[PDB]
């Protein structure tokens, strides 16, 4: 009867039921097993903890992330993370319910069908369907014809998109995201003297890269202005109550995203990749990727990043076009929105895979019904 | 698949315009008559077809945004616009127009001119840690009832049962040799070692029964790990292992030897140990998903039987 929506990130489940605004769970995507050197008999009979749970035992677990680079890796940790889904937090009979997964835009061929597998054979779904995020962002944004930004915690592409698919020739991908900028910012802050190495410490750099970074909209500016005065500083306040002052670090972190070189990538930058991928478009099309560029995913969070995006590709356009950059306030969960919409369409009973479609075709089936 | 749908059906037919309104999650034909008057707090999909010479049909496909209209009425018609055209074989042409902002072709559609009206249809959109309830298994008393072949004895877990002696572990191996009636062991975060798991690899040779093994957060090392997959060359009932978090991760070699070894395998399903490199992890799940296949082509032909 209802439909469900999952979409899985490298950091983040966002999941959920087809026609509501926004995902019902929303989670870190982790599956935790006890640390040597340790203890625990409080396990009782469990090989792991998954999900909120493992997040909260971090301390004595060993975190482990069955998507990479948005790409599934560990596969038996993600049935692990798509049970739990279904029975510990959506709490439902997945043979119950047409699902729709998600996918990045290079996802290779063989854990198209992967996924397919397990979710006809482990899960006995209905009938499911997967689709592209970035395209699914664009959707959201009420676009058939865009080019995205997608930047999580764990990936960042470039993903061109005409008539309602993605160019798969022009998708250009950086490892660079979050997770990564995280780790950055812990480095520079150390090396301005306040040492974060901690498990819990990285927690709170997270929480000063989500609130006091941004993207400078000229580097060598703002680093000269950093230099000479005070102004771009702000005041933040630890647990331990003590209030520090950080920085041009603020956006040094991010920056790093234009000049992945600062973290050791010798990958080109969002704006030039930006450019290569409509670059590698037809002329006719270009114009319309211009103006519309949309960012999906938190690591677009960033106060400043799209003025940042504007000036660059004005200065790597022509004189002449339009360039606009759509930053939706709802962004970080975008792809979870579009989806939401496209599963509840009149018109998407006749889209899904079934079983029975699966059992007579086998699972390369997905390639000719999901493009 | 391409989508069918009664309006679907309809569009197209023939020169003119159809307009349609996005209606909680669906599409609805706007009558006719109010042709030209949209309310900003919704969206249309307008298509209009014009005759060829060849007596084909050429189209433009419009979609168009209320400056009210919610985020699923408007993402509704971008993508209904998107269907609407391949279901036309891709032969549409795409136009956003958003309110105010409208293409002039678009705008010279309507010969008495467009308005806009206030309002339209409402959207369609609608912790603890660390300790709980150690596990109280008696081993010797579980060893013994393997040893009688006990069919009560359908599942053995061990896990995170702290000091356990390596050879009763052993001894486990030895006992599960000839049991009928054990489907699933798990000994996770035991401290057992590669002599443990020598000895389930002679016993898997021998042991036609047990599905599921579980030697997580162990001390296992290459050898152990790798001796259980020669052993599995044996095997063709055991469809799911897992290794994760042994104290030492096993190399590259052994990544290899594994996705190697596991070639011949056709029995095995499933797979829990997390690959460092991408080339063996692939071909291990190539493997996998192969094995599971066969799976559902026995079923299909079994299926294929009943007339
Ligand atoms: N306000 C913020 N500023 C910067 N980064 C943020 C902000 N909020 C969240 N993030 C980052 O966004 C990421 C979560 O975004 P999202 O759920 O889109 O990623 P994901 O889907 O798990 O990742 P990926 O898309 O790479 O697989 C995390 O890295 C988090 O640190
Ligand atoms: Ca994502
Ligand atoms: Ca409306
Ligand atoms: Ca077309």
């Amino acid at each position: 009867t209802t439909a469900l929506v999952c979409d899985n990130g490298s950091g983040l489940v966002k999941a959920g039921f087809a026609g509501d605004d926004a995902p019902r769970a929303v989670f870190p995507s982790i599956v935790g097993r006890p640390r040597h050197q340790g203890v625990m008999v409080g396990m009782g009979q469990k090989d792991s903890y998954v999900g909120d749970e493992a997040q909260s035992k971090r301390g004595i677990l060993t975190l482990k992330y069955p998507i990479e680079h948005g790409i599934i890796t560990n596969w038996d940790d993600m049935e692990k993370i798509w049970h739990h889904t279904f029975y510990n937090e959506l709490r439902v009979a997945p043979e119950e319910h047409p699902t729709l997964l998600t996918e990045a835009p290079l996802n290779p061929k063989a854990n198209r069908e992967k996924m397919t597998q397990i979710m006809f054979e482990t899960f006995n779904v209905p009938a499911m369907y997967v689709a592209i995020q970035a395209v699914l962002s664009l959707y959201a944004s009420g676009r058939t014809t865009g080019i995205v930004l997608d930047s999580g915690d764990g990936v960042t592409h470039n993903v061109p998109i005409y008539e309602g698919y993605a160019l798969p020739h022009a998708i250009m991908r950086l490892d660079l995201a979050g997770r990564d900028l995280t780790d950055y910012l812990m480095k520079i802050l150390t090396e301005r003297g306040y040492s974060f190495v901690t498990t819990a410490e990285r927690e709170i750099v997270r929480d000063i890269k989500e609130k006091l970074c941004y993207v400078a909209l000229d580097f060598e500016n703002e680093m000269a202005t950093a230099a000479s005065s005070s102004s771009l500083e702000k005041s933040y306040e630890l647990p331990d109550g003590q209030v520090i002052t950080i920085g041009n670090e603020r956006f040094r972190c991010p920056e790093t995203l234009f000049q992945p070189s600062f973290i050791g990538m010798e990958s080109a930058g969002i704006h030039e990749t930006t450019y290569n991928s409509i670059m590698k478009c037809d002329i006719d099309i270009r114009k319309d990727l211009y103006a519309n560029n949309v960012m999906s995913g938190g690591t677009t969070m960033y106060p400043g990043i799209a003025d940042r995006m504007q000036k660059e590709i004005t200065a790597l356009a022509p004189s002449t076009m339009k360039i606009k950059i759509i930053a939706p306030p709802e962004r970080k969960y975008s792809v979870w929105i579009g989806g939401s919409i496209l599963a509840s369409l009149s018109t998407f009973q006749q889209m899904w895979i079934t079983k029975q479609e699966y059992d007579e075709a086998g699972p390369s089936i997905v390639h000719r019904k999901c493009f | 698949m391409v989508v069918e749908h009664p309006e679907f059906l309809k569009a197209g037919k023939e020169p003119g315009l159809q307009i349609w309104r996005v209606e909680k999650f669906d599409l609805v034909p706007v009558p006719t008559n109010l042709y030209g008057d949209f309310f900003t707090g919704d969206a249309y999909v307008i298509l209009k077809t014009v005759q060829l010479r060849n007596g084909n049909l050429q189209y433009d496909l419009h979609y168009w945004l209320g400056n009210e209209c919610s985020q699923d009425e408007s993402g509704a018609a971008a993508i209904f616009t998107v269907q609407l055209d391949d279901y036309l074989n891709g032969r549409a042409v795409q136009h956003r127009e958003v309110q105010g902002f409208e293409s002039a072709t678009f705008l010279g559609y309507f010969k008495s001119g467009l308005k806009y009206k206030k309002g339209g249809v409402a959207s369609g959109f609608g912790k603890p840690v660390p300790d709980e309830e150690p596990n109280s298994t008696d081993v010797e008393e579980t060893l013994e009832r393997i040893k009688n072949n006990d069919p009560k004895l359908e599942e053995v877990n061990l896990n995170n049962i702290r000091n356990i002696p390596i050879p009763t572990l052993k001894a486990y191996a030895e006992a599960l040799k000839e049991n009928s009636y054990v489907k699933k062991f798990a000994l996770a975060n035991t401290r057992a070692d590669d002599h443990v798991a020598f000895a389930i690899a002679i016993m898997l040779k021998a042991n036609k029964t047990i599905t599921s093994l579980n030697l997580d957060s162990n001390h296992i090392t290459g050898k152990g790990i790798l001796a259980i997959f020669r052993a599995l060359l044996q095997n063709n009932t055991l469809t799911e292992l897992r290794f994760h978090n042994q104290r030492h991760i096993c190399g590259g070699k052994t990544e290899m030897e594994i996705a190697k070894l596991l070639k011949e395998n056709t029995t095995l399903l499933k797979l829990g140990y997390h690959f460092e490199l991408a080339g063996p992890r692939m071909t291990v799940t190539n493997l996998l998903s192969r094995n599971m296949d066969k799976q559902r082509q026995k079923r299909l032909q079994e299926q294929r039987q009943a007339q």
